């Protein structure tokens, strides 16, 4: 969808990008050894203990659930309709970054 | 041997740079050492890999 009106108000110009990637459901994937960047939306090799090809030394994994909600029900004030647009709840369990082998966040804006 | 029976002492030459361009002094020492010894040593570290397929260092 085309924008009606963005505005970069004295931002760093890199600060503006990763505040605009957060609102677009994309991440950067920067590549060294080139000037090519593949921006791709948030959506295998099978390294195993038995496998000879890759030698492992340490596997740290944190598994936190403090800052992980389940909903993100966000909504905002529609100027034309004045209904405070219907709550678009997002289910948890879509886009699972950790898939194992074996609280509801909600804001409302005045805009 | 094969020509004559005179001794050959050891000579300690010195420089100043890494190469041979700038010679410092140079002495030959009488009364040869009776025994030299040159020790080699190579350091290895064992791989403590978690996969336990192989033992290596």
């Amino acid at each position: 969808s085309k924008h009606d009106q963005l505005l970069q108000f004295r931002l760093s110009d890199w600060q503006f990008i990763r505040s605009r990637l957060l609102s677009t459901n994309c991440w950067l994937l920067p590549d060294a050894a080139s000037d090519t960047v593949v921006i791709r939306p948030l959506s295998s090799r099978t390294l195993a203990r038995d496998s000879h090809d890759y030698t492992l030394y340490e596997i740290n994994l944190n598994f936190d659930n403090r800052f992980t909600p389940d909903s993100l029900s966000l909504q905002g004030w529609d100027i034309a309709a004045q209904r405070l647009t219907a709550a678009q709840k997002s289910p948890a369990g879509a886009f699972r970054p950790w898939k194992p082998a074996g609280q509801d966040y909600a804001l409302a804006f005045s805009m | 041997s094969l020509l004559e029976r005179g001794l050959s002492k050891l000579t300690l030459n010195a420089w100043k740079d890494r190469e041979g361009k700038i010679p410092a002094g140079s002495m030959s020492a009488m009364y040869n050492p009776e025994t030299i010894q040159l020790d080699y040593q190579t350091r290895f570290d064992t791989e403590d890999t978690i996969n336990t397929a192989s033992q290596s260092n």
